[PDB]
DNA sequence: TCCGCGTCAGACTCGTTTATAGCATACGTGAG
DNA sequence: CTCACGTATGCTATAATGTGCTGACGCGG
């Protein structure tokens, strides 16, 4: 997977609610990964590494 | 027989018991050196026992009866 | 044919002697299994007749 | 040694000391210079034993003379080195250490025992926080955690009179102090006063734990380790590689960790170290022991040298790779070999070509033996050297040994029992094994490099079991279904087809022959074609009423070829068998017929003869494959341009507005699917006949002798589906998702693909190939779950004498009877004195075998329904009766007592799945599905019978159905059911109930794409709760502006609309609610996910109208990929996500309470005064209306039925029949024939356990789960003697749980979850008496089944005395 | 959610007091006199020094915690043999002790086959020499090249580098299943010995009773202790020359068995 | 959020990186 | 009976005293 940004989405999977949760993943060539993701309640979250 | 063992199954019935009885008889000829009732015709002890079962000479009950007879003859000799 | 150590040699001798008799025993893999479960601190005993 | 059972229990510190022969104090392994064991090290000879046989370490005592002589100087016993594999040691731990298995393994025993959460215990163990063990002052009670600062507070104030500690010492003290008796009584007192539903379970579970703990005689303190056992050296060996280097087990690294840290802890205690450092060392000690027992459970596993985690004790037992699956439930074997396989067409069915050099090696001891009896070899080493030299006399001896000695051939994978067969070997020059063609089917052997294992049965018993049970000749029929597995294919089929099939005139039309011999002589003389029409005189031999054969001579109008085949045909059979043009389908019937009339040896000979003649004439024929043999229809391009402008017009209509992605996808797929069939049928008319041959004068039509057509029609190889892709159109290809590509491949392989068509093909191809690699695993995992569940099931009894059975109807689905009742009850014991229609005389007895003859009588009388004895309803405890089962389908007669039925059942269900995975996938590219299930057209005249149907008459005049379950049947005159037809919801019927229709009439039309929501009442349409953006969505058009509404489900829906159900509500002109005829229900139709409504609010509807179109995208492809999960869901007894509701008790019902919309359906039975009240969702709509007298298990809701609810209300035969039919639906869709009785075996194993209410004279009380057989045994003695009667209720267990619920822990452990199984067994002090097969195979004993059943039953009676 | 043994311990150490110069002297005088609290406080306060040393020689063999514990053992010896009378600081003296005990433990525990410090120290010199050789010789040190530089024996250098050869796990990929039990004979070989042992009994009752007696008692076939020349002679009362006479006669009897059944003995020539 | 599963044999090859002070007395067994 | 040989426990004094891989399988209970 090329370093850069990638915007992906669990197509359902989590929560039989069946909500599409969108996420951004910033992938460097070297370093910690920077994740942004949505929660079922539409709250924006960050996962460092 | 030589090819197929269907006839010998038809004599005794249970395939499993056919195998036990043919085994017991083959062991007699293997160890005791018991003489075969049918001509050997260069046949292995496995096949000869099946011939004897097919023709209806060998059987669990018959083998038990002759075991008692030889065993009582030996008791007679010891006493 | 596999583990039984005494059994395999004894039956080899019988087959050269032309006895075609098995004389079975206890598979060494199982002896190991016992030792491996006792090494875990579980008492696993053989209960006699 | 010979033992009865095995028990497992917690190890006492002192028990561990018993096994030990010393304490290993030091980590020292061996001396670097003298590579001998160090002092009191891990390989200490003083502890584990001597390195060399009967020799001490310092070397003072040697030879077998010195026996048990412990050398005074070094301290080493003079015994065999073998002892170092058996002697154990131990380790004195400074700090008590918790045993991970009882701590971490869920649920956990230490936590459940103390009623203390895991978190609390861990804080205590890693020395984060103190726990109170006991305070007389209620100030601080029991098990209350104190932090470092919390401990300082109470310590000044109270102190002393309150005891709180940290680490495993604390928990061990807490375990020692806890009284199992008293807490049992306290917990019983709690359940008496206030039993809350969910916590009654948990309290009853801790009660069972406490009771079981005291009965086992296990002590809770022992969960914490004071003494740590050490595995014998040879089981963790340090050996020298050739390179001078050493190689050792990872257990040595883990033991050295534990010893170093333990000894360092002893040191720091001797030195009085400050407590922070002592604590660190106690943490590190527990870390090391937990790594040694089970590494990776306690968090991050300890990585050794590479980075890979060290393999710990538990890892050697647990995994598939552990010791169970790898070394115990299967092993590497002596007198075993392998090689590539190759054909032996010359062989007879009971023979196989075995390479000289291979056989020389396998029968080495047998040669040695004969060599010494002839006195040719003086001793064994001279015999060995004679074999090494491969002397000429040795070959002659080897030939003599192999005579009449059977050898086992095995091919991977072994899916079913015919994957092993015995043959008589034929010594051959060359390195390849020669396999008989006809058995290639059972092995699934094709000679493009496959290999086979060879195994030599050594004992007389093993030889006999191979010759009698496992011989090729004796295993002709599949044990799965009754049919012969030994069936001609490929060349053989093609040759017999070529011989039988007829041509116009040809050489010597209308000649006359004296018997088949004149015919053979004519053909071989070159005066007659095999296809010449002629009248020969053949003399058939028909069996009479007795055993005597009747001879009959008559003139027959057939062909030269068929006459010559009659020569192969044994006496007894009719000439009409060979008189047709023979294909593989007809030849299979031929061999089955011959087997049931004449018997085994004749069919064996006949089979070989067929193979020889089939190859022989196949080769004479010289049939081959030219490119001109692949004929393209002249009218392909027309069909395609028509289809192509049509699909183009729908794509242009897509931008306009009549089309969703799903609708157009369906419409384009339908157009291309019909075009493909058209072009294929054009090719097959043009190819199948289109033979213009001039008959003796003028022109005629007859069948084409085109090579590929003959191959297809005979069933020699390719099917019409393959030849479509060759000569016709390749068709619509399906993506790896299963969804089908919108652009089909117009071209075929003769025409050649272009770059784009080829690239598009690749998708389907590779998904197929990936499917074989990846999906095979789940098929195989299902085989293994089935096998484990039905291992114990053995034929135990001959006749239980039961009347009970499961009513089996004829599977008549989809017009043409899918599976006849005759074939479904063939070979099955009948019951309930099943006579003929006119009840005034018995026709069939209550205990007999249904032979082909009885079955043929059944068909003349046209019996529809027959109660037959089944495995499920058999009363036999600990097995099943020969009569309840019926015929051994593999033998063709009544099953033998002692046969392992369960295994055969599991194998036979498992095999097709596993075979159809690789098989359909590599072999096909595209998906040739047909979705056009619009109209029911009836094939034969009759009257419409509609069972289960509630429909409303629409303004058209037409009967529009609004039932969910609708079954249209076709009755004749006499009044039998002959065709069925599942009518759907939203259907227009042409004619109503009980009306006459003629042959080829359409009786009902419906749209397949879109299940419409059809309203019963007429009036105006109201939008309830249908807020835009909240619940629905709005989409507008141009010029005027047509809006369309799509119902967004909770998936896309906002938090605001979550609680709102959107529904189209029917109001009248006044704007009052219209009622549904005759009920209090107001009309309201709840719209699901993406219900696309056109017509906006306030539109006058008539009744019977389409309100809403829910899109029904069927992206499913017809394969086992989608099918097998359905099968696995059924066998695992899974409740679906929306179960349909059933009435629990018979009786008369009215409605009570409602929560907004949620129905609280109140049943108030007639006799049974207690009511039964149910909460029901608002949107779930009922089939039943109000006051009806409904019985147990009447369907209330729309939805699939849970097998649990079926069993619990209707009962055994109901649920068994539900499973059998729902599973068989899948396998039948793939053309797989499995007998119901196999599925029935496994369902019996599912219904093994039962929950009990009340007490008897034993220890039942409320809700213990015990096996059904054992509670029946109790009930039999109870009913005779009396005592407290016990109500029971059978429980369904789905496969995995059913296998773990078996009261053998050796079977449970070998299956799965071994760590959890052994902790629960160890704590219960469980005793396994070894009744099952897996148990006996593990200890290497005789199986309690087949041969072993005789011996095993003799041991069980030796238990009664001596 | 602090679960890790390491992070818990380092949290506990951080919670300690840091000592000064005057404080070190006061506590050290009380400590040598044998104060409980003084010893505990000096150790607890100087744990941080052990860690900065245990985290310095990381990724060398032993784990941090393992080295943190053995290093702590050096701290204790340091507090026991500290001289507060000397003006020179404690941290300086302790560093020696902590490094010594850690290094000693790393030389012993690390190696599965316990390697003696004598050989380990020699090995150190060989390896340091190899490093200097490698920097100037672009290639790597030979055994002979190292031996030339240290003026030591080639054989001694080779023995040492052989001991450097580290251990191959059998379970790490399994190697166990390839590598056979060399001490266990195949049933083929065991059956051959049965045939020989059985033949000997029959061979003993085929020749003379005077010679068979000698060979049976001497070889320990029917006997127990393999009596040498003098013991066999003393028993039968025979003489040393008589031993050679019975031996030569016994071999002639075997030659007869060989020309009869020698078909097996002549095959011993390959 | 955790932990339990995920076909069965066969062929071959490769492979077992690293750092450490130096010296004097003490502890203990073996050889001549 | 005595020394050499192999192995082990000992001590050293500028001050220095707080850490630290790979991520993402999927279905069920
Ligand atoms: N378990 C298992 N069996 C396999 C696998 N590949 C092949 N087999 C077995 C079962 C099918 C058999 C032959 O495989 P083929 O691909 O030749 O298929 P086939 O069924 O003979 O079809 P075809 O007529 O195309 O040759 O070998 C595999 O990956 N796993
Ligand atoms: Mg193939
Ligand atoms: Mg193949
Ligand atoms: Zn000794």
């Amino acid at each position: 997977r090329s370093p850069g940004v990638f915007f992906d989405s669990d197509k359902g999977k989590t929560h039989s609610s069946g909500k599409v949760l969108y996420n951004a993943r910033i992938i460097p060539y070297r370093g910690s990964w920077l994740d942004f993701e949505f929660d079922p309640k539409d709250n924006l979250f960050v996962r460092i590494d | 027989a030589r090819v197929t063992v269907q006839d010998a199954v038809e004599k005794i019935g249970n395939r499993f018991d056919l195998v036990l009885v043919a085994a017991r008889r083959a062991r007699q000829m293997q160890v005791g050196g018991k003489d075969p009732l049918v001509p050997e015709e260069n046949d292995k002890t496995t096949v000869i026992a099946l011939r004897e079962i097919e023709e209806g000479l060998i059987n669990n009950q018959i083998l038990d009866v002759r075991e008692r007879q030889e065993q009582q003859e030996q008791e007679a000799a010891e006493l | 044919k596999s583990d039984d150590v005494n059994g395999r040699t004894k039956m080899y001798k019988n087959i050269v002697d032309g006895n075609h008799q098995m004389e079975p025993g206890m598979p060494e893999s199982f002896n190991v299994l016992l030792k491996e479960i006792r090494s875990l601190g579980i008492n696993i005993e053989l209960e006699d007749e | 040694e010979e033992f009865d059972a095995i028990k497992i229990a917690l190890a006492s510190p002192d028990m561990i000391r018993s096994w030990s022969f010393g304490e290993v104090k030091k980590p020292e392994t061996i001396n670097y210079r003298t590579f001998k064991p160090e002092r009191d090290g891990l390989f200490c000879a003083r502890i584990f034993g001597p390195v060399k046989d009967y020799e001490c370490l310092c070397g003072k005592y040697k030879r077998l003379k010195h026996r048990g002589v412990i050398c005074e100087k070094c301290g080493v016993e003079v015994t065999q080195t073998k002892v170092r594999r058996e002697r154990m040691g131990h380790i004195e731990l400074a700090s008590p250490t918790a045993h991970i298995w009882f701590l971490k393994s869920l649920p956990s025993r230490i936590g459940l025992l103390l009623d203390m959460p895991l978190r609390d215990i861990e804080r205590v163990l890693y020395f984060e926080s103190y726990v109170v063990i006991e305070g007389g002052m209620t100030n601080l009670e029991r098990q209350q955690i104190l932090t470092e600062e919390q401990y300082l507070d109470a310590l000044e104030e109270f102190g002393d009179e309150f005891d709180a500690k940290m680490g495993a010492e604390a928990i061990q003290a807490l375990l020692k102090s806890m009284d199992l008796e008293q807490e049992c009584e306290q917990l019983r007192e709690e359940l008496n006063e206030t039993n809350s539903e969910t916590k009654r379970k948990k309290l009853t579970k801790r009660i069972k734990l406490l009771e079981a703990f005291v009965q086992s005689g296990n002590k809770p303190e022992w969960m914490i380790l004071t003494v740590l056992p050490v595995l014998p050296p040879d089981l963790r060996p340090l050996v020298p590689l050739d390179g001078g280097r050493f190689a050792t087990s990872d257990l040595n690294d883990l033991y050295r960790r534990v010893i170093n840290r333990n000894n360092r802890l002893k040191r720091l205690l001797d030195l009085a170290a400050p407590d922070i450092i002592v604590r660190n060392e106690k943490r590190m000690l527990q870390e090391a022991v937990d790594a040694l027992l089970d590494n990776g459970r306690r968090g991050r596993a300890i990585t050794g040298s590479n980075k890979r985690p060290l393999k710990s004790l538990a890892d050697m037992i647990k995994g598939k790779q552990g010791r169970f699956r790898q070394n115990l439930l299967g092993k590497r074997v002596d007198y075993s070999g392998r090689s590539v396989i190759t054909v032996g067409p010359y062989l007879r069915l009971h023979q196989c070509g075995l390479p000289k050099k291979m056989a020389l090696e396998l029968f080495k001891p047998f040669i040695y033996g004969k060599l010494e009896l002839r006195g040719l070899a003086t001793t064994i080493k001279a015999a060995k050297k004679m074999v090494e030299r491969e002397e000429a006399v040795v070959w002659d001896i080897l030939d003599e040994v192999i005579r009449e000695h059977p050898v086992l051939l095995n091919r991977a994978p072994t899916l079913h029992r015919l994957g092993i067969q015995a043959f008589e070997p034929v010594l051959i020059e060359g390195k390849a094994i020669q396999l008989h063609p006809l058995v290639c089917a059972a092995y699934n052997a094709d000679f493009d490099g496959d290999q086979m294992a060879v195994h030599v049965p050594l004992t007389l018993e093993a030889q006999l079991e191979a010759r009698a049970l496992m011989m090729s000749t004796n295993n002709i029929l599949s044990p799965a279904n009754g049919e012969p597995i030994i069936v001609p294919s490929q060349d053989v089929v093609l040759g017999l087809y070529y011989m039988t099939r007829d041509c116009v005139n040809a050489k010597g039309e209308g000649m006359v022959l004296t018997g088949p011999k004149e015919a053979e002589r004519l053909y071989r003389s070159g005066l007659a074609s095999l296809h010449a029409r002629v009248k020969v005189r053949i003399t058939e031999y028909e069996k009479d009423a007795n055993g005597e054969l009747v001879a009959k001579t008559s003139l027959k109008d057939t062909t030269v070829g068929r006459a010559i085949l009659w020569m192969i045909v044994p006496k007894g059979l009719p000439y009409s068998i060979v008189n047709q043009a023979l294909g593989k389908k007809a030849i299979s019937k031929m061999l089955n017929t011959c087997y049931r009339i004449l018997g085994l040896k004749p069919t064996v000979i006949f089979a070989d003869q067929i193979m020889y003649t089939g190859f022989a004439y196949a080769a004479r024929s010289g049939a081959s494959v030219g490119i001109d043999d692949m004929v393209i229809p002249e009218k392909k391009h027309e069909i395609i341009s028509e289809a192509e402008a049509e699909v183009a017009e729908i794509q242009e209509q897509f931008q306009s507005g009549l089309v969703t992605a799903g609708e157009r996808y369906n419409k384009v797929i339908d157009i291309w699917a019909a075009a493909n069939d058209r072009v294929s049928k054009a090719m097959m008319d043009n190819l199948q006949t289109e033979t213009v041959i001039n008959r003796d004068g003028q022109e005629e039509k007859q069948v084409s002798f085109n090579s590929i057509y003959m191959m297809a029609d005979s069933g020699a190889r390719g099917s019409a589906a393959q030849i479509r892709q060759l000569a016709g159109m390749r068709g619509l290809m399906a993506k790896p998702d299963g969804s089908i590509i919108e652009t089909p491949i117009t071209a075929n392989f003769r025409e050649g693909l272009n770059v784009l068509q080829y690239f598009i093909s690749t998708h389907g191809a590779r998904k197929g190939l990936a499917d074989t690699a990846l999906k095979t695993a789940n098929s195989g995992y299902l085989t293994r779950r089935l096998v484990d569940v039905a291992q114990d099931l053995v034929v135990t009894e001959d006749d239980c004498g039961t009347h009970e059975g499961i009513m089996m109807t004829p599977v008549i689905e989809g017009g043409d009877v899918k599976e006849p009742l005759r074939d479904r009850v063939l070979g099955r014991v009948t019951a309930e004195d099943v006579l003929k229609p006119g009840t005034a005389d018995i026709l069939v007895p209550r205990n007999t075998l249904l032979h082909e003859q009885w079955c043929d009588l059944l068909e003349e009388n046209s019996v529809d329904a027959v109660k037959v004895r089944s495995v499920v309803s058999c009363d036999t405890d600990f097995g099943v009766c020969a009569h309840c089962y019926g015929r051994d389908l593999a033998r063709g007669h009544i099953i033998n007592k002692g046969e392992a039925i369960g295994v055969i059942a599991a194998q036979s269900i498992g095999e097709p799945g596993t075979q159809l995975t690789m098989r359909t996938f590599h072999i096909g590219g595209a998906a040739s599905r047909a979705a056009a299930e619009s109209s029911i057209q009836v094939k034969n005249k009759g009257s419409i019978k509609l069972s289960n149907v509630k429909s409303v008459v629409n303004s058209s005049g037409k009967l529009v159905i609004t039932s969910r379950n609708t079954e249209l049947k076709l009755i004749d005159e006499f009044g039998r059911t002959k065709e069925s037809y599942k009518v759907p919801y939203g259907a227009v019927l042409a004619k109503g109930d009980g009306e006459q229709v003629a042959g080829g009439e359409t009786v009902a039309n419906w749209d397949p794409h879109t299940m419409p929501v059809i309203t019963e009442v007429s009036g105006f349409v109201r939008f309830t709760d249908m807020i835009d953006g909240q619940t629905i969505t709005r989409q507008t058009d141009e010029l005027t502006g047509l809006s369309s509404l799509v119902v967004l489900d909770s998936a896309e829906r906002t938090a605001g609309g979550k609680d709102l159900r959107p529904a189209l509500k029917i109001v009248d002109a006044q704007g009052n609610d219209v009622l549904i005829p005759g009920t209090d229900m107001p009309a309201q139709y709840f719209l699901p996910g993406k219900a696309i409504v056109q017509l906006e609010d306030g539109v006058q509807i008539s009744s019977g109208d389409t309100l809403a179109r829910i899109p029904q995208e069927s992206g499913g492809t017809k394969d086992i990929t989608g099918g097998l999960p359905r099968v696995a869901d059924l066998f695992e007894a899974r409740r679906p996500k929306e179960p349909a509701i059933l009435a629990e008790i018979s009786g008369i019902v009215s409605f009570g309470k409602e929560t907004k919309g949620k129905r609280r359906l109140v049943i108030t039975p007639v006799d049974g005064s207690d009511p039964y009240e149910e909460m029901i969702p608002k949107w779930r709509q009922l089939n039943v209306f109000e006051g009806e007298r409904v019985e147990r298990g009447d369907v209330i809701s729309d939805g699939p039925e849970a097998p649990h609810d079926i069993l619990r209300l209707r009962g055994v035969h109901a649920v068994t029949r539900y499973i059998v039919n729902e599973v068989q639906d899948v396998y039948r869709l793939q053309g797989v024939k499995i007998n119901d009785k196999h599925i029935e075996v496994i369902v019996r194993q599912m219904l093994r356990k039962a929950t009990i209410v009340n007490a008897g004279s034993s220890d039942f009380l409320e809700g213990e789960q015990v096996e059904y057989s054992r509670v029946k045994i109790a009930n039999r003695e109870l009913e005779a003697n009396g005592k407290v009667g016990a109500t029971y209720s059978r429980d369904l267990l789905g496969i995995t749980k059913a296998s773990l619920a078996t009261e053998s822990f050796i079977s449970a452990a070998s299956f799965q979850e071994t760590t959890r199984v052994l902790t629960e067994a160890a704590v219960a002090g469980k005793r396994d008496e070894l009744r099952g097969l897996k148990e006996n195979v593990i200890v290497g004993r005789l199986i309690p089944a087949g041969t072993g059943y005789a011996y095993h039953q003799d041991r069980m009676r030796r238990r009664a005395a001596g | 959610r602090v679960l890790d043994a390491t992070q818990l311990y380092l949290g506990e150490i951080g919670y300690s007091p840091l000592l000064t110069a005057e404080e070190e002297v006061y506590f050290a005088r009380r400590a040598l006199r044998g104060d409980v609290a003084s010893r505990r406080r000096m150790i607890e306060s100087n744990l941080r020094l052990v860690v900065k040393i245990a985290r310095r020689y990381g990724n060398r063999g032993l784990a941090l915690l393992d080295l943190i514990e053995e290093g702590n053992l050096g701290l204790i010896r340091a507090v026991e043999k500290f001289d507060p009378e000397r003006g020179f600081r404690f941290s300086t003296y302790a560093t020696w002790w902590i490094r010594q005990t850690i290094e000693r433990a790393i030389m012993n525990q690390t190696r599965t086959i316990r390697l003696p410090i004598h050989i380990v120290k020699e090995l150190n010199v060989y390896l340091r020499t190899a490093r200097e050789l490698s920097h100037k010789l672009d290639h790597e040190p030979s055994a002979e090249e190292i031996a030339e530089q240290l003026d030591k024996p080639v054989d001694d250098v080779s023995r040492m580098l052989r001991l450097n050869e580290r251990i191959t796990s059998v379970d790490t990929p399994a190697l166990l299943d390839i590598l056979a039990d060399e001490k266990e004979n195949g049933p083929e070989d065991t059956t051959q010995d049965d045939d020989m042992k059985q033949s000997i009994v029959k061979w003993l009752f085929e020749l003379n009773a005077k010679q068979r007696e000698v060979l049976a008692r001497r070889f320990g076939l029917l006997g127990y202790e393999a009596a040498t020349l003098e013991d066999v002679g003393r028993e039968i009362g025979l003489t040393r020359e008589r031993v050679r006479q019975i031996q030569v006669e016994g071999l002639r009897r075997l030659r007869e068995i060989l020309q009869t059944q020698g078909l097996n003995i002549e095959a011993l020539f390959l």
